[PDB]
């Protein structure tokens, strides 16, 4: 699932100490090409019940169930895809009344009631890169907790990790090699990890990215 | 930790 790809990456930037250059030029490493299709907007942790909700950037919704099948609801409220145990999926819509997921649809919509009343989005500033027309959306693989973040981990390969205590948050793509860096003041950053090494960092984003190797390791090895 | 994102 490119994760091995996402290991190395981070390991060679890591590596590199790109904090401990003189003069850094961070906004050299930028790359708006790169800004990711899709991250976690909003989400939230029912798994002791029914499981993870979450919303994404495009304002999709979607549920990791705790029998380990995942619903997704499209932007356009109808559209359905629905991922089974074993990687199964089908592609529907509620209004053509799929009778056996009405359920797990009604359990879909109060997890976006309560995400739409209550949570913020997450970069509601910033316009996604455009993906494919006939790209299917992607899936939350799996998530952890720790006590400093969450790491949410998506089917086309991305990693999310939202920090708590000061809402800052990365989104790590191991096919642009890039790293997304939301920071405190909700500025929206997209850089090269290469051009990180070359042209180095400031300390909070350097000391970040030390901390997602070691979440990145950690979905590597619960594999 | 939390149950939810920032709200």
């Amino acid at each position: 699932c490119h994760l091995s790809d996402m290991l190395q990456q981070l390991h060679s930037v890591n590596a590199s100490k790109p904090s401990e250059r003189g003069l850094v030029r961070q906004e050299e490493a930028e790359d708006p090409a790169c800004i990711p299709i899709f991250w976690v907007s909003k989400w939230v942790d029912y798994s002791d019940k029914y499981g993870l909700g979450y919303q994404l950037c495009d304002n999709s919704v979607g549920v990791l169930f705790n029998d380990s099948t995942r619903l997704i609801l499209y932007n356009d409220g109808d559209s359905l895809q629905y991922i089974e145990r074993d990687g199964t999926e089908s592609y529907l819509t509620v209004s053509s009344h799929p009778n056996s997921l009405m359920k797990k649809i009604t359990l879909l919509k109060y997890f976006r009631n309560y995400m739409s009343e209550h949570l913020l989005k997450a970069g509601a500033n910033i316009t996604p890169r455009e993906g494919d027309e006939l790209a299917r959306l992607p899936y939350l693989r799996t998530w952890f907790r720790t006590r400093s973040a969450i790491i949410l981990h998506l089917s086309n390969g991305s990693v999310q990790i939202n920090f708590f205590q000061d809402h800052t948050k990365l989104i790590l793509c191991p096919l642009m090699a890039a790293v997304t860096y939301i920071d405190e003041k909700r500025d929206f950053r997209t850089y090269r990890l290469s051009l990180l090494e070359e042209y180095g960092c400031c300390k909070e984003l350097a000391s970040r990215l030390r901390y997602a190797r070691t979440m990145v390791d950690k979905l590597l090895s619960s594999r | 930790p939390p149950l939810h994102s920032t709200a």
